[PDB]
């Protein structure tokens, strides 16, 4: 079955840094990209940050790029996401979103309101 | 106080992984290993229907091996027969976007539906001789992505909605609703006895539900992307799976998981359509390659391929006397293969 | 047999009558052009079909410019899920991708150009040319012109970005406003022309989602699609 | 927020529901499949094609 | 020399043999696969079978004329070669000039396409294409003279050329080049200017928002039918003009250059093309 586990969150100060990692299963990770949606207090699921397949193209929404690094280990099977100076702003509930096919460029429907293949999410929370 | 359903299901969930671990004291392959290959298959293309507009979506045939209907999204859903080639009735579709297609047994009915979160039921056998919508069963709120007549007057249909509903044609109500799944239902597949069905769905799940009671009786989790197509072994005590994984699946409704896997190592597209052959050693795939790859059900080994189609393959069925194949594709043409 | 023989001219009559309506259905079916309309709720699109007319799962609307027809279908109650019935339009002239330029409330924009990134790198959307309405012009040059807007801490590339040379502000425009909306039209660029093959072009457009001149918009960028279509099929 | 609740609470007892249900070992199941498909290897056309005079193709 | 014969009579049968394989590559492909059963390749299979029939009914007696300057087929027979001639040289061209008018149509009238240039219309152009040329040839042949308005230079030359030779007078000739050169490749040429206007501008475009096949493609369609049938054209309507000074050799490489335009049809409209290749493979 196909699973995603996220780790790391809890209490932060103001400009501190929090490293999120997601431990995937139920597939092969390699073939797929993956991508980082957070659903803020009140707010909808945001898309954060997305790597391909090999990481070799990285994006960024424009308002944590120069703050959060997304990195995925294939060995491992594991998705990182280094987010330093984080702004009260940060506070949201992250998880990880898979793509809905292999081989695959697009990804469609990570940020709908129920998707199949998404994480439970961590709270991280900025004092 | 939340957290603890979650670790109660997680309990769960561990249990039901060990017992079907326990479960699993020897593969299919390996008591397969001693049966005679099944060797090289070839068909030829018999017959190429032809009058569609557009891409083909959905055919499905009569009981009696020579009818068969398909829906395309040009707006029609055309009656063939099969021997002849010659069209038998030609219906004119409300909603152009028509995706599936049922045949009654009996013949006198057939049904489609699609974007329009509609089951239209349409009248053969009429007294004025001319097809006509005999009803149009509302109540999903997703695109219709399959139906399978149970009788002249009873009709379970999947949906985008994320549930299956059962349906009384008469009435026009929805007698019981399946509901489980988590993305949408892609496909449907009743038991040789309507009794059960099972229904696969864009979560990677597989969900056997009883028709009368109304509940999910068991959940398989092998596939890792969305299932496309659902197929039941003739057996009944076994089905076919096909997903974007760009693999099929066997499962085992007693042993509660997987039995085999179809795939190779050059195939990186997903399966839009499966099916079995009369005595269901052979499984019948179609693919987003274009093409149709028979399967030994036993041995894994591709054991022909259907090549032909110029276009994505998206139907695909054996005739109830496994006598031919049709197979209907997105170049919209429909070819028949003995 | 005769009954055999019989039964076999009469299924032959039968055939050449539903051959003889399928051509005239044919006819028909080659002169319309089918459009998907596609977009966000918050996104005008609604009052953009409303002009073009002067439970339901898929809502159509046809129009006609000039004598050519057009049926342009909206998705009516279809789950937030696309990317299955989605498919079903990989054949459709163009794909018209309403956007509203913002300025629950998030950052509308940026799941805008994600769904268009999805839409254009799709597999079986890779010949479909996006018609692309940047749409509540009105509101973002008004929003803009306060101070007050989305841009400039939401797409920090924004603060280093100058109009093009190709630029065409209305006499009117403030300069601020027409360097914030060429900023919008050229961040939807970059994904299409990142992965413009030649197959598939977009068309980008400023609309106030009440205007006489979008069926306009819509017909001349259909008639160039085609023209381009035909032009490559013919090897130019 | 409740829904989570009623949904959780819906996710276990499926989940127990399908737990506790008699299972075969994959062995006999694998049995019982090849003896069906065995059993109507010679009735079927397409393992096993008909001469073209029964071919209604 | 019987070498020089020898290698003549074998470069005409190579022109010959490879006029009727590609034709009948192009008539049979288009004839079986469905799928290239739209209305213009209908004109493309009705033009390979104006060339096939050249290929057979016309090429071969004009190859042992041109190998031998006598004519060993009778009287009549010259009259009944010298129309077929003209009528399937006609016909191919007129084949050209809807083939242009299909494309203008497609390229500068998209939206309007396929309900215009429906299987109707293009029946009626292949009936206009097979038969306007026969009328007006068999017409000229028979019917009438193509020599009237020139009989004693007529017969003067029917003395000084020995064997069959097609004898225009001046009107005739006029008219014969007009009907069969000057107004389909005029229109065809100007189809081809306009199409070739439109791509250049589109290639701009599209080259300066992403920051030549239309010369190629245009310079092959219509660099083949110039070169062909252009300099037999001019010299047959001047040649009356000039008091039939042009010596005959030059009329049989013309002719056969004329020829070699049927050879390379299939080429430059049916094989040039992928969805063509495709289908074939
Ligand atoms: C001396 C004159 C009268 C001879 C005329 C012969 C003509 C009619 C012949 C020559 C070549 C022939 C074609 C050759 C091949 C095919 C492909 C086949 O699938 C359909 C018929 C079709 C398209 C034939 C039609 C008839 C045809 C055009
Ligand atoms: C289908 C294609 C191949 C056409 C088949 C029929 C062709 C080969 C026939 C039709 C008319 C025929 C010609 C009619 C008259 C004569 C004059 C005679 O003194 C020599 C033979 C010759 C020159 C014939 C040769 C063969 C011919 C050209
Ligand atoms: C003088 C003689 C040799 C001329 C021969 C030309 C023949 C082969 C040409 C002329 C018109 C042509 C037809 C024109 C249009 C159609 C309709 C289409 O749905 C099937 C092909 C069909 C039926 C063509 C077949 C070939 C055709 C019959
Ligand atoms: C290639 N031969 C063409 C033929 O030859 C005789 C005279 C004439 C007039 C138009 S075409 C033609």
């Amino acid at each position: 079955q196909v699973q995603l586990q996220e780790s790391g969150g809890g209490l932060v100060q103001p400009g501190g840094s929090l490293r999120l990692s997601c431990a995937a299963s139920g597939f092969t990770f390699s073939n797929y990209k993956m991508n980082w949606v957070r659903q803020a207090p009140g707010k909808g699921l945001e898309w954060v940050s997305d790597i391909s397949q090999s990481g070799a193209s990285i994006s960024y929404t424009g308002s944590v790029k120069g703050r959060f690094t997304i990195s995925r280990d294939n060995a491992k099977n594991t998705l990182y996401l280094q987010m330093n100076s984080l702004k009260p702003e940060d506070t949201a509930v992250y998880y990880c979103a898979r793509c809905p096919a292999p081989f695959t460029r697009d990804c469609f429907d990570v940020t709908s309101t129920t998707y199949a293949y998404r994480g439970q999410g961590t709270q991280v929370t900025v004092s | 106080e939340l957290d603890q359903l979650r670790q109660e299901a997680e309990q769960l969930k561990n249990q039901i992984r060990d017992a079907r671990k326990a479960c699993a004291d020897a593969t299919l392959s390996q008591i397969t290993n001693n049966i005679d290959p099944v060797g090289r298959i070839q068909m030829r293309t018999r017959r190429t229907l032809r009058g569609h507009l557009a891409k083909i979506y959905a055919m499905h045939w009569g009981t009696d091996s020579r009818l068969l209907v398909s829906a395309s999204q040009d707006g029609k859903l055309i009656i063939w027969d099969s021997y002849t080639t010659n069209k038998v009735h030609a219906i004119p579709l409300r909603s152009s976007w028509v995706m599936t297609c049922a045949y009654a047994p009996s013949g006198n009915y057939v049904a489609c539906g699609g974007l329009d979160n509609i089951c239209s039921i349409y009248n053969l056998k009429t007294r004025e001789g001319n097809v006509r919508v005999s009803r149009e069963l509302a109540g999903h709120t997703g695109y219709l992505s399959c139906c399978r007549f149970l009788d002249d007057n009873q009709i379970v249909t999947s949906s985008g909605d994320t549930t299956c509903a059962l349906w009384d044609i008469e009435t026009g109500q929805q007698t019981t609703t399946f509901t489980g799944h988590t993305g949408d239902v892609m496909s449907l597949s009743l038991a040789p006895d309507t009794r059960l069905f099972v229904s696969g769905a864009c979560d990677a799940s597989a969900k056997l539900w009883d028709v009368r009671e109304g509940m999910c009786r068991q959940t398989f989790t092998g596939h890792e992307s969305d299932i496309n197509a659902i197929c039941f072994f003739p057996n009944g005590n076994a089905f076919a799976t096909g997903s974007d994984d760009a693999t099929c699946r066997l499962f085992d409704l007693r042993a509660d998981q997987e039995l085999m896997t179809y795939s190779h190592d050059n195939i990186i597209c997903g399966i839009t359509s499966v099916s079995f052959s009369k005595s269901g050693r052979l499984l019948l795939a179609g693919y987003d390659d274009f093409n149709c790859n028979v399967w030994d059900a036993l041995k894994a080994d591709r054991a022909g391929v259907l090549a032909g189609h110029d276009n994505r393959v998206s139907c695909l069925g054996v005739t109830d006397d496994g006598m031919a194949v049709a197979t209907g594709s997105w170049d919209s043409f429909l070819k028949i293969w003995n | 047999t005769e009954d055999q023989r019989n039964e076999e001219k009469a299924q032959r009559e039968a055939n050449k009558k539903i051959e003889k309506q399928l051509q005239k259905d044919k006819q028909v079916y080659r002169a319309t052009h089918r459009l998907l309309l596609l977009g966000a709720g918050e996104s005008g699109k609604s009052t953009i079909v409303k002009q073009m007319r002067i439970t339901s799962g898929i809502f159509e609307t046809k129009f006609q410019v000039d004598k050519v027809n057009f049926h342009m279908f909206d998705v009516g109650a279809q789950r937030d899920e696309r990317r299955k019935w989605i498919q079903c339009f990989n054949d459709v002239t163009a794909i018209i991708f309403v956007v509203a330029s913002s300025s629950n409330q998030t950052n509308r924009l940026q799941e805008a150009l994600n769904l268009f990134k999805s839409i254009w790198n799709n597999r079986w959307l890779r010949t479909i040319s996006v018609i692309l309405f940047l749409n509540k012009q009105d509101l973002l040059a008004e929003k803009v012109l306060a101070g007050k807007s989305k841009i400039e801490d939401y797409f920090p590339e924004f603060a280093r970005y100058t109009t093009p040379e190709d630029a065409t502000p209305e006499p009117g425009e403030d300069p601020r406003v027409t360097r914030a909306k060429y900023f919008i039209r050229d961040e939807f660029l970059r994904i299409s022309t990142a992965s413009g093959d030649g197959r598939h072009y977009c068309y980008p457009h400023f609309t106030c989602s009440v205007d006489t001149e979008n069926i306009r918009r819509v017909f001349n960028d259909c008639r160039d699609i085609i023209q381009r279509m035909h032009l490559r099929q013919y090897e130019l | 927020n409740t829904a989570s609740i009623a949904q959780a609470r819906k996710l276990v007892e499926q989940l127990k529901m399908e737990a506790n249900i008699d299972r075969i070992k994959v062995s006999k199941a694998a049995a019982d499949l090849m003896a069906y498909c065995e059993a109507h290897a010679k009735e079927d056309p397409l393992l096993t094609p008909v001469p073209a005079s029964e071919n209604p193709f | 020399s019987n070498d020089v014969r020898a290698s003549l009579y074998s470069l005409m049968v190579l022109i010959i043999l490879t006029t009727l394989v590609g034709n009948l590559i192009v008539i049979v492909s288009i004839s079986h696969f469905k799928q290239l059963h739209t209305p213009t390749n209908w004109l493309i299979h009705s033009m390979a079978t104006v060339d096939f029939l050249l290929g057979c009914l016309v090429m071969p007696y004009s190859m042992v004329r041109s190998a031998e300057h006598c004519w060993y087929f009778g009287e009549v027979f010259c009259k009944i070669h010298t129309s077929t001639d003209i009528m399937l040289s006609s016909a191919s061209i007129f084949h050209l000039s809807f083939i242009s008018i299909d494309r203008y149509y497609a390229v500068c009238d998209p939206l309007r396409y396929k309900a215009k240039m429906n299987i109707l219309v293009i029946c009626v152009m292949i009936f206009i294409s097979w038969s306007v040329p026969a009328v007006f040839a068999f017409g000229m042949i028979f019917l009438e003279l193509n020599f009237k308005g020139a009989e004693e230079i007529y017969y003067k030359h029917v003395h000084c050329r020995g064997g069959c030779s097609v004898f225009f007078s001046k009107i005739s000739g006029v008219l014969t080049f007009m009907t069969s050169f000057y107004i389909p490749g005029s229109i065809m040429l100007c189809v081809y200017y306009r199409i070739y206007l439109i791509a250049k501008e589109q290639a701009r475009l599209i080259s300066d928002a992403n920051q030549r096949k239309a010369v190629k493609t245009l310079g092959i369609v219509m660099g083949v039918f110039l070169i062909c049938w252009c300099p037999f054209f001019i010299c047959t309507v001047m040649d009356p003009f000039l008091h039939y000074i042009i010596p005959p050799t030059l009329n049989d490489v013309l002719i056969w250059f004329g020829y070699l335009n049927s050879t390379f049809n299939p080429m430059v409209y049916a094989f040039f093309y992928p969805w063509f290749r495709k289908a074939l493979k």
